[PDB]
Formats: structure tokens, C-alpha cells, sequence
């Protein structure tokens, strides 16, 4: 069969962040001359990905801050936004770009994956953000 | 030939 | 059946950016014990990498950079067409950036670019690197 | 039957960087719910990660750094990916810092071939003044069986 995956982004409608308040993502067809859902056995939910599939899946996420003090960090949450996890932390201190590290993590079924700020300083404008999720493995022997 | 198109179905 | 994929870069030849014009990518070999081409299923064209079999991907790229500014994007097939979540970003020794992974439907003959699209003072493009990499068949019916 | 893989993070135990020095590396497991090692077919040995299966791997990593910005004495890193011995940096693992407050860096992630016993190792290749990095996570994934 094939494996579970997603992309979530948001290229057309900036945001203010909001404290653990998960990013706006409402595309899912990245292409811009084959636009097709780039979504298989997951759940695009306008604020994240929902995992239908129990598997090890590598996650990772953008963001473009609109800068003007302004400071911000996020981080991937799971479940409720509170629910950070490790190694997904970005932060910023005209346009600028940030992109995650791949964090590779066993996610069960109905595990809800989103973009949190952690942290604000002044006004953060989101003019952009990206989620993706993609399956690597089914899950494996551990004790 | 494989490839995706306008006409591609999906869920 | 193996995944398509492909990885070039430019580690040893600067390069001087400019507007639409996609980066030099000589090198497809990255190991430097056990040197040999991380390309299958893919053509590395010299300033890219092209698609021969259908499937979603993830793409994902590098620069080392040495007011200025510079801006970049992943372009399909032609220079102006960038593709969303793939900006990088350099507004001021050599600075390390590194976009996101997109995961994107691409159809045989398609032709992933790094192109700067914003450009402010002398960039000097010290390193790049190209990722690409098959997740999955297509997904469709 | 599996993707050989692993991911080995620091969260919690800050460390200086030291030229040439692996970054220390001690966790396996991220998910706070269903806390499990994220480890197949590959070793975590506290500073990086072992390979076990010859095939293609994605090879990634990111850093959290906090760092002091006086004046007159900036502080600045540099940092990649090393093969089996820290002066062997791998391209495009690149990543840099320079000079208040918790910063991250994320590399690209580079496709490598590589083979039994080797070992993936993050690595300072430049240090100006005192780094502190708060945390750091390394990401090994295998993408294909050797190709041909
Ligand atoms: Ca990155």
C-alpha cells in the first residue's frame, strides 16, 4: 500500500500568533500547474494533520515572519498545544524564512500534529506556514 | 505512462 | 522497486547570485570515503534535478551565503514558477540557511531549480545543495 | 523488514561547544505520550549515531543555542555533520550562528550512501567565544536498500 502523509500550508492569508494557538493552514495542493491534494491516509483539519496510521513518521515545518522589538518561537505539538515536542523548536529574533528540524516520531491514530508560538515578543506576523508529515516506517520492534 | 492530471481522482 | 532520488550541490565553485537565474549544482556525490553519484531514477542537470517517474517527493534545499539581501525559492520548470513553503532567507562570515521539506505531486520531465527571486548588495553563493527524494507513488485513483 | 533509522536528541542537558568535539546526544525517545526509542537497525552512542545497514540515508540535524551578545566580544559557531571522524564534514550539513535569548538552527537534509560502522556525529568546526548549546537533535533515515 502506500505510505501515510500530508502537507498543510498557508501561502495566501497571513496571521497574527497567538500564544499556543495552532497556525492556520488551509492548502494541501502545493503545485501550482497539477494541483492535486498532497494528502494520503491523514487529515488535513485547517489547523493540522491528523495520523489515521499507526507508523514512525518524520515531521517538520516553515514559517515566513513578516518583521518590523519582535521575537517568536514555536514549536510541533501533539494532541493539545501545550504538548510540545522535542527537537521541533524554531525561533526568530522585510520577509525571513525559518524552517524546523525532521523530527522522526512513532504517532498513533487520531495523534493531532500543529504549529504553536511558545513564546511572543511584540506582534508576529505569519505570513506564511508549511506542516509536513510523511510515514518512513510501520511501527517497529522495542522493548 | 504514469502521471498525475487535472482529471486525477482522489478520496 | 527502488525510490527515485537525487543530491546535488556545489560545495567547491562561489557563485554570484542574481535575479531568476537558477544556481550551479555540479557535485553528486557527497561521501568523501565511499564517493559515488546518490542519483537513481533522477537526471542531476547542472544547475537541477530532473523527475523520469511519477510519484510525490520531497524536496528540500541548502545555501551557504557570504544592507544586503537575499531571497530564494524552489522553482518548477521554469524560474518564475516558485513553489510555496520553500523560501529561504538572508538579510544582514559565511550564513548557513536551510529551507523546509515540501511534499509535492511531480510528473516525468519535471525540473526542480534554487533561484534567488529578492537580491539587495553582492551575494556571493559560497555552497548549495539540492535534495530530492521519492516518498511515494501516486496516490491517485 | 523495517527502514533502518534513529533519532538521538538532547533536550534538557545544556553543553558548551568544543571544536571537534561530537555534541552529546542522549535521548531516543520524543514522543511524550507513548514514550518509545526511535531506533531501527541503527546505535545511539550517546554522540551520535551507528549504522548497521549499507543503503541511502537522509541525514539531518538542529541545534538550540543561547548566546551572550557583548559588544566587543561576539560570540559565533559553526557546525556540519561529520563521517566517522570529525574532520570529515559532510556538504551541505552546514550550519551558523553569531551575536540575546534561545536561538535555533536547522541543516538541510543531505542523501548519503553509507555503510556498516559508520558513524554520524555532529561536530563545531568554528567557535568564537563561549557557545552554549541548550539543545540538539540528530535525524539518520533510510531511504533506499544500496542502489545499482
Ligand atoms: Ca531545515
Amino acid at each position: 500500500t502506500l505510505p501515510a502523509f500530508g502537507f498543510a500550508f498557508n501561502a495566501s492569508a497571513p496571521q497574527f500568533a497567538s500564544l499556543f494557538t495552532p497556525l492556520l493552514l488551509p492548502s494541501v495542493s502545493p503545485n501550482p500547474n497539477i494541483t492535486v491534494p498532497v494528502i494520503n491516509d491523514t487529515v488535513s483539519v485547517g489547523d493540522g494533520i491528523r495520523i489515521l496510521r499507526a507508523g514512525i513518521y518524520q515531521i517538520s515545518y516553515t514559517l515566513t515572519i513578516s518583521l518590523d522589538p519582535e521575537a517568536g518561537r514555536f514549536f510541533l505539538s501533539l494532541n493539545t498545544p501545550a504538548n510540545i515536542i522535542p527537537g521541533s523548536g524554531t525561533a526568530v529574533r522585510g520577509e525571513v524564512d525559518v524552517s524546523s528540524g525532521v523530527i522522526l516520531i512513532n504517532l498513533n491514530p487520531g495523534d493531532l500534529i500543529q504549529i504553536v508560538p511558545v513564546e511572543l515578543i511584540g506582534t508576529v506576523d505569519i505570513r506564511a506556514a508549511a506542516l509536513t508529515v510523511a510515514q518512513i516506517s510501520r511501527p517497529h520492534h522495542h522493548h | 505512462q504514469e502521471d498525475f492530471s487535472s482529471d486525477s481522482s482522489f478520496s
